[PDB]
DNA sequence: TTTGGGAATCTTATAAGTTCTGTATGA
DNA sequence: CATACAGAACTTATAAGATTCCCAAA
């Protein structure tokens, strides 16, 4: 193994609070809630701990995001169900369920993107015009990798933590050969 | 059977080709991959601004293939277009029709970029003095441009930037005690061609680089040139490229991004004991939401929000 | 015309490096 | 009037839902 572990930096999860709610009403009743109908139809929530914000929707359904671990995520999700349930909604914990995980990590050497683009070219879409990283699609595990030249990457689409450590262990021997 | 949002594409493709002044193969392949685009459900049921996008990144994925230095900015320039539109439906194309696009072809580039830079004649905005061989400027720049590719220079930038320093510094070195006096925004306004913001910052790496390398020879080491006095051993620096940039790896040459001072952070550490299961106590949640009086002095100024 | 099937707009988070604003501080 | 620094766009994954938009069969 390379001897590094990619940091997670960002989970996105999802549930049903399997109740309609009034945004209106949780717009004016709670502290830490943002809401703008005309910008975006959802109430924008924040917690400080774990610090995370939630998209709550009128259907009941919320997204959550910013959390570093899957727990945080669990426990962010669970406070603002809470929140809902103390502002008068009959709110329940349903189908809770991770979205998306980013992981990132540095391999401490320059990689040649040029050159990445032209060995792993059936994976690889480096457009320097566009975008400064190299977008390295995995197949096996369905994963995207945004490496830089500098030698530090970015692991996204994961639904589970192993996956990102996969991906990093997959493609280490790419950028070190 | 033809649509007719097809055969307007087809026209408009045909057109940005004659227009582009391509030589006549291109006009065929390209029409052919709107026609091999237009095959998928995706595509036939694009909006407005993605049809138009559409045209120019076929007429891209062509130029890119036979090496034609057409930049993405360039195109997006004349058809008037969102560069972003065309990013998203230029990669969404290429990977719908499994191709396999070569990268921009940067020699290319340099030949037909550096000829467009009005500084073969002497007019009213260029002096004499100023007036530089185009085969000597060619030859200079390809090799600036060349040695900036090598010292991790073009990696991940813009490249157009890269080839208005790598110019400037040809140009320069051909005649230094008269153009030294003369900067990167004088050169590219009587050159007659826009100043890309990113010349600056290439500059002066190239510069840097070129530093380094003087390094590796003793009797211009014992000179302790700075980035102005360097730029008359350029032509001598060149002749020797290939050696003075290996004698330098050998001795830290690195892309510039990672030349940089580490950051000093305190939430490092990423340990941890959230197991997601924790109690949620009644005071914790009660925090986030507001009082009977919040509530009440929030009402009272929405309740005069309107008229 | 009606319905259906897509893809896009708004928003949230987060790493990464480059490009390019908009603003502000010492002359 | 120099330059210096902050902030944000670009890229990636991902969910939410109203609403628009563009093509298809019926
Ligand atoms: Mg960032
Ligand atoms: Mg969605």
């Amino acid at each position: 193994p390379s001897g590094i572990v990619p940091q997670l930096q960002n989970i996105v999860s999802t549930v049903n609070l399997g109740c309609k709610l009034d945004l209106k009403t949780i717009a004016l009743r709670a502290r830490n809630a943002e809401y703008n109908p005309k910008r975006f139809a959802a109430v924008i929530m924040r917690i400080r701990e774990p610090r995370t914000t939630a998209l709550i929707f009128s259907s009941g359904k919320m997204v959550c995001t910013g959390a570093k671990s899957e727990e945080q995520s669990r426990l962010a999700a669970r406070k603002y169900a809470r929140v809902v349930q103390k502002l008068g909604f009959p709110a329940k914990f349903l189908d809770f369920k991770i979205q998306n995980m980013v992981g990132s990590c540095d391999v401490k050497f320059p990689i040649r993107l040029e050159g990445l683009v032209l060995t792993h070219q059936q994976f690889s879409s480096y457009e320097p015009e566009l975008f400064p990283g190299l977008i390295y699609r995995m197949i096996k595990p369905r994963i995207v990798l945004l490496i830089f030249v500098s030698g530090k990457v970015v692991l996204t689409g994961a639904k589970v933590r192993a996956e990102i450590y996969e991906a990093f262990e997959n493609i280490y021997p790419i950028l070190k050969g | 059977q033809v649509s007719r949002s097809q055969q307007r594409g087809l026209r408009r493709v045909r057109d940005l080709c004659r227009v582009l002044q391509l030589p006549p193969t291109f006009e065929d392949t390209a029409v052919a991959y709107y026609q091999q685009a237009y095959r998928h459900s995706g595509i036939r049921a694009a909006r407005l601004q993605k049809k138009e996008v559409l045209v120019g990144c076929c007429v891209l994925i062509t130029c890119r293939q036979h090496n034609w230095p057409l930049t993405m900015g360039a195109i997006c320039t004349l058809l008037y277009a969102d560069l972003d539109v065309f990013s998203s439906t230029y990669m969404q194309i290429v990977k719908l029709l499994g191709l396999d696009v070569p990268s921009l072809c940067l020699a290319e580039l340099v030949k037909t970029y550096c000829s467009s830079f009005k500084l073969f004649q002497a007019s009213p905005s260029v002096p004499a003095k100023y007036v530089e061989d185009k085969e000597k400027m060619l030859s200079r720049t390809m090799q600036l441009v060349e040695l900036a590719n090598e010292t991790w220079l073009v990696t991940g930038r813009h490249p157009l930037p890269v080839i208005t320093a790598a110019t400037f510094l040809a140009w320069q070195s051909l005649q230094p005690a008269d153009r030294l006096s003369c900067s990167l925004a004088r050169f590219c306004k009587l050159a007659n061609v826009d100043l890309p913001y990113p010349a600056s910052s290439r500059l002066q790496e190239l510069l840097a680089v070129l530093l380094r390398m003087a390094e590796q020879l003793a009797w211009l080491r014992v000179l302790r040139l700075d980035k102005r006095s360097v730029v008359k051993h350029i032509g001598d620096l060149l002749q020797h490229r290939q050696s003075l940039v290996r004698s330098a790896f050998r001795d830290l040459l690195l892309p510039p991004c990672m030349l940089k001072s580490p950051k000093r952070i305190c939430p490092v550490p990423p340990v941890s004991t959230v197991t997601g299961d924790e109690n949620i106590s009644d005071s914790e949640i009660e925090q986030y939401l507001r009082t009977p009086q919040e509530v009440r002095d929030f009402q009272r100024a929405q309740a005069a929000r309107q008229a």
